[PDB]
């Protein structure tokens, strides 16, 4: 079973790199928590990181969706493809 | 006297080791760094590397010199610096009542040309440098282990190097032969940290980086 | 003196004794455990406590250079004595 | 400005090879770069001044005999000494050892006023001198 | 900075050239050794551990080390060769007395806090 | 475990192990080699012994200060054997005599002595028993030394239920009585192989298998109540084997032919020397004696190791036995004799 | 039950509650046959089947990475942000404030001394909160040296 248990971001605080992220962030995060209350997304943060996104999925699987020099609606975008599958 | 336990001072010495220690820096520009008299009436000369066989050389034979008895030659490893090994040659010149001190410097992987063809006393002091430092001399005749046992592993008298060593002794009754083993101390050694945080000497105040 | 344990060995000043299940008995087997008798604890109770009327006092152990260096003991508490920290004989003020 | 048979020598120095060190005291050891800092009791700042080298610490028993403190560690005693943190940093990959780095501590400077102690308004003024 | 005077060899292929004939140096004499100390060991197993020590330092990269060890090792067939090593130097390469140290994380974790 | 009994270290000597070892009968072949094993570790072992104090000389220098205990001890004592073993974890028997002493026969040091230790053992609260045995251990065999060792066995099993028992074949070594025995017998003349020794198969056994043998069944958990069985890896046959031991030491070979009741006139006849005797009728038999495969025990192997062929090991014994004409001769010269299948 | 290793018998990873992620050091090592704590976990682990990846202390600060960026930057407090984001989301649901008055658990001093497992089991901690609790007369010793 692969249904989505947490998805982690990591992104830079200043890093234009992770820019994106932060445009998508202040925006979209809080409807998207609405959306999937139970889902712990988690944005540990930190600095000169390259923004990554890191989804647990059930038994202990991860992948590892890298989203450098996204754009929020690039972020976005990547989002909805990792939850679009239940499991 | 009124320094009856300060230890007197000679300054005619000072001078004319001071006056000779430019005379030598003079005579070999090319190797002579720096030169210094200690407060003890002390000369040390600092060589490049390169010069260890000219300046010695120059000192053994010149005749205003004639520095004909090596003393000793030894080095002090100092892991902080580049080249943490500092080759340090002891002359004594008979016909002048006086003694120099030759310095140098070397990395781990350098060789020095061996000062056997100047000084033959150096052979033997060359080997011990080798076998406690791991400095090895080019053109030497027989370099090879001196002081530590056969098949040692590791250079002892680098700083690096643990007090207690790697490997102990014993004998074996199953082979029925003395065999190796890794060191393990019934009692590790104590060590003592009993340097004082209050500065002990102004006049060596190393200034602020 | 000596307290004796209840496996039945001589129990030294430090209150040093093996466990019953210890291992680390069979060395005494065929020897003797080394303890002393003299137990410093208990012989320096029997020290008479000296009383000077003097507010403080100065000990060295007796025998000057061969005793403690010296210190000096402020016998101003009446509750209790004062104790040289070296050899530990007491002192007290006499109803100050 | 030497030429002695100069050739290119990129590769970093590797001379763990020659020190003699025992392949289990070459990697699973992990020594530390800090300067020391200053002994709490005392309030002298000698100490505090060069960097220190040491490995970390490893079992320690007690003897079945009168019980010292047993060690089979080598590298437990030895501590180094060196006047910079880039000295000190490349003497340990030079010997080939992990490491971690401290950055110094240094003593913030912090205004002290005598007149404070007594002031008009300022909670600062003391009770007692 | 990036340029150091060398030792004997001026580059790797020189000294890979004086590690073979110091290898051939030291498969020769190794019955001969072995014949002349009393060997316990048969001649076989004397000559891998000489590959196998050869072989251990194979990461070295480096002109001016690669000529460290090579004048080392002619050391050690020096002594080795004028009966300097006796009998316990010479089996001190074959480390017998002491027990295997197992190599698997479940093992280290039952014997101690050895990291 | 107690408090004092974790073990520490890194296995070397001044590393715990904690196992505080009391064998018995250590002043011998294997007592030497299972203390030095037991040395290298770390365990405090309790060495009894009856010999004179020098003749334990050899065994002080192999555990560090304080580890190995030298006791006074007496066969027929109970009170002896419960002083040595009060204080132990694991007790090691290793008494055994291949003659017959005159205040002591088989019978007492084979079963009468095992008897005590197992049973004074299991008083005094002891975690483990090894007891050793033949393996050809059989209550018919006419040799007294197989004959007393079976029943030794199954009394010791008797009185101490979880205690591991070891049947080893035919130690070879150093000082093995086995290998320096055949070596022995070119002064008289040549070998009288029985039966030109055509029809006995052994299965030689190296000593170290058998010491680390001991020490891994001193760690193992399971070895509780189990017996086993150390045997060598291959099998050689009598005549094949004589001729491996005297073309490694180089000697002369005149296989005489002798009787069977012959050579237990000749085993009387070197009985009578009160000192050491060469060999007994008792001896005589056991070499005649073949060993039995006895696959359903559970072999050296079981005990994580790896046994040494003899052809291995050869040189070790008999370099001492060649003169100078061959001291310095190499390993690989002869080749292994004849190999009976397993 | 498992003995495990105390924070001054390991190399570990302790964040404070400003945020900042530092590291302890091996003082001593466990006593008897406690080990460190993760060892002990990944131990099991390989017995029960699902053996973990990492098998280091360098490889679990790796993974430890990997999960959260900040708890490898040592002495380094990464500020946070979205305080609005974390604002709005509070927002949503509502739940009501009760008439209970807000009581810490430590009140006192005597409350202090007891709180954690390595200082229940102290014996010098025993003597404070026996000090404070009763007067000064249940506190005294013949202190000399
Ligand atoms: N091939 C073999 O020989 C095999 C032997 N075994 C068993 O191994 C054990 C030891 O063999 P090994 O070491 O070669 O024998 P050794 O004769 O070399 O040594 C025997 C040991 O037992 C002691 N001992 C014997 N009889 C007495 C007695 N009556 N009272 C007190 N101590 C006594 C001896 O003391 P001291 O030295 O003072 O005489 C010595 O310590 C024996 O039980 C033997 O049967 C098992 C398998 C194979
Ligand atoms: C007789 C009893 C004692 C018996 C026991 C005796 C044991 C000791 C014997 C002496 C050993 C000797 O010190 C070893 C030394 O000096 S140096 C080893 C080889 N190391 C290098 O040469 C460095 C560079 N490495 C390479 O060049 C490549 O690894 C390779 C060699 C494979 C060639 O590669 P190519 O092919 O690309
Ligand atoms: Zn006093």
């Amino acid at each position: 079973k692969l249904g989505l248990r947490e998805i982690r971001i990591h992104l830079c605080q200043r890093s234009p790199g992770s820019q994106g992220v932060r445009d998508f962030i202040e925006k979209r995060y809080v409807e998207l928590k609405k959306a999937n209350p139970d889902l712990p997304i988690l944005i540990r943060e930190c600095s000169d990181v390259q923004p990554k996104l890191w989804a647990r999925y059930a038994f202990g699987q991860e992948k590892n969706v890298s989203l450098n020099n996204f754009s929020a609606d690039q972020v976005t975008r990547t989002l909805e493809n990792v939850l679009s599958g239940k499991a | 006297d009124t320094r009856p336990t300060i230890r007197p001072r000679n300054d005619v010495v000072h001078k004319q080791l001071s006056a000779f220690g430019q005379y030598v820096a003079e005579i070999l520009p090319k190797y002579v760094q720096q030169v210094q008299v200690s407060c003890f009436n002390e000369l040390e000369i600092f060589i490049h590397p390169d010069g260890v066989i000219p300046v010695l050389t120059f000192l053994r034979d010149h005749t205003n010199a004639q520095f004909k008895s090596l003393a000793d030659l030894t080095a002090v490893d100092v892991p902080t610096r580049q080249n943490r090994f500092e080759i340090v040659y002891n002359l004594l010149s008979l016909r002048f009542n006086s003694q120099i001190r030759v310095k140098t410097y070397t990395d781990e992987l350098t060789p020095i040309e061996s000062s056997v063809t100047v000084y033959k006393a150096a052979n033997w002091y060359e080997r011990e440098i080798w076998d406690m430092f791991g400095v090895f001399f080019a053109n030497h005749p027989d370099l090879r282990r001196i002081l530590t046992g056969y098949g040692f592993e590791g250079h002892p008298f680098r700083k690096d190097f643990p007090l207690s060593g790697y490997v102990e002794l014993r004998y074996d009754d199953e082979v029925k032969r003395v065999v190796a083993e890794p060191v393990e101390l019934a009692q590790e050694f104590r060590k003592f940290d009993l340097n004082s945080p209050w500065e002990a000497f102004p006049a060596y105040r190393q200034p602020p980086e | 003196g000596v307290r004796t344990s209840p496996t039945g060995e001589k129990v030294t000043h430090t209150g040093q004794a093996y466990d019953d299940g210890d291992y680390r008995r069979v060395r005494f087997s065929d020897r003797q455990k080394e303890v002393n008798e003299n137990f410093a604890i208990d012989l320096i109770a029997e020290q008479p406590v000296s009383e000077v009327g003097s507010r403080v006092i100065s000990c060295d152990g007796g025998g000057g250079a061969l005793g403690h260096p010296r210190v000096y003991i402020n016998l101003d508490k009446e509750t209790k004595t004062g104790t040289c920290g070296y050899c530990g004989l007491q002192f007290r003020q006499p109803h100050h | 400005t030497q030429d002695t048979q100069l050739i290119a020598v990129d590769e970093k120095l590797d001379i763990t090879t020659l020190t003699g060190v025992p392949e289990e005291h070459i990697k699973t050891r992990k020594v530390r770069i800090f300067v020391p800092a200053r002994n709490n009791m005392q309030s002298g700042v000698n100490n505090t001044k060069k960097w220190k080298m040491e490995f970390d610490t490893r079992e320690r028993w007690e003897n079945p005999l009168m019980g010292w403190s047993s060690t089979a560690d080598p590298l437990s005693n030895l501590v180094l000494t060196f006047s910079t943190k880039e000295d000190a940093v490349a003497f340990a990959e030079k010997n080939g050892w992990s490491f971690d780095v401290e950055e110094r501590k240094v003593p913030k400077p912090k205004s002290k006023s005598y007149g404070a102690n007594f002031s008009w308004n300022k909670r600062t003024r003391v009770s007692t001198k | 900075g990036t340029s150091v005077k060398p030792i004997f060899s001026r580059d790797m292929n020189e000294a890979k050239r004086r590690v073979r004939e110091l290898y051939r140096a030291w498969y020769r004499e190794v019955p001969n050794t072995v014949h002349l100390f009393q060997l316990d060991i048969s001649v076989k197993q004397g000559r891998d551990k000489v590959r196998e020590m050869f072989m251990k330092n194979a990461h070295v990269t480096d002109p001016r080390v690669v000529d460290l060890l090579v004048i080392k090792g002619k050391m050690e067939l020096e002594e080795t060769i004028n009966v300097w090593k006796q009998r316990t130097h010479i089996m001190r390469f074959f480390h017998e007395t002491e027990a295997p140290r197992p190599t698997d994380f479940l093992s280290k974790f039952y014997v101690g806090h050895d990291p | 475990l107690h408090h004092a009994l974790i073990p520490h270290g890194k296995g070397g000597r001044s590393s715990v192990s904690g196992i505080v070892a009391t064998v018995f009968g250590a002043t011998g072949f294997l007592g030497r080699y299972v203390v030095n094993h037991l040395g290298r570790m770390g365990s405090q072992v309790i060495v009894p012994y009856r010999c004179e104090p020098y003749d334990t000389m050899h065994l002080r220098p192999m555990g560090d200060l304080g580890q190995i205990i030298f006791m006074e001890w007496n066969g027929k004592d109970k009170d002896s054997i419960r002083k040595v073993v009060e204080h132990s974890n694991v007790v090691i028997n290793l008494v055994g005599r291949e003659w017959e002493t005159k205040n002591f026969d088989f019978e007492d040091v084979f079963v009468k002595i095992p008897h005590a230790i197992a049973q004074v053992s299991k008083e005094a609260g002891v975690e483990k028993l090894i007891h050793i045995s033949h393996l050809n251990a059989d209550i018919k065999s006419p040799s007294r030394y197989l004959r007393s060792k079976a029943v030794g066995e199954k009394e010791v099993r008797a009185a101490f239920p979880e205690a591991t028992i070891i049947k080893p074949s035919d130690i070879f070594g150093r000082e093995d009585r086995f290998l320096n025995y055949f070596a022995s017998m070119r002064w008289f003349g040549g070998v009288p192989l029985i039966s030109l020794g055509k029809e006995t198969v052994k299965q030689p056994v190296y000593i170290v298998d058998v010491s680390k043998g001991i020490i891994n069944a001193i760690k193992d958990p399971d070895a509780k109540g189990k017996t086993f069985a150390f045997v060598g890896p291959n099998r050689y046959l009598l005549f094949d084997l004589v001729q491996y031991i005297f073309a490694v030491a180089y000697r002369p070979f005149l296989p005489y032919p002798l009787p069977h009741f012959a050579y237990r006139w000749v085993g009387r006849l070197f009985e009578v020397s009160p000192f050491e005797p060469w060999t007994t009728r008792d001896k005589v038999e056991r070499v005649h004696m073949s060993d039995m495969t006895l696959p359903h025990l559970p072999g050296l192997e079981d005990l994580g190791i790896q046994a040494t062929p003899l052809e291995l090991k050869a040189i070790e014994v008999l370099r001492r036995h060649r003169t100078y004409r061959w001291l310095t001769s190499e390993m690989e010269d002869v080749k292994p004799a004849k190999t009976v299948n397993i | 039950i498992l003995p495990g290793a105390a924070y001054t018998e390991k190399s570990a990873t302790y964040v404070n509650t400003e945020g900042r992620a530092q590291q302890t050091k091996v003082a001593v090592t466990p006593p008897g046959l406690a080990r460190e704590d993760w060892k002990i976990i990944r131990a099991l682990s390989e017995i029960a089947g699902m053996t973990l990846p990492y098998d280091t202390l360098d490889q679990v600060r790796s993974r430890l990475e990997e999960v959260s960026p900040n708890l490898v930057r040592y002495d380094d407090v990464e500020g946070a942000n979205y305080f609005q984001q974390a604002n709005e989301l509070s927002k949503l649901v509502n739940q009501q404030l009760l008439a209970d008055p807000l009581v810490p658990p430590q009140l006192t001093i005597k409350d202090f001394y007891m709180t954690d497992s390595i200082s229940r089991a102290s014996q010098t901690m025993a003597k404070c909160v026996k000090a404070v609790t009763e007067g000064i007369q249940a506190v005294e010793e013949p202190s000399i040296c």
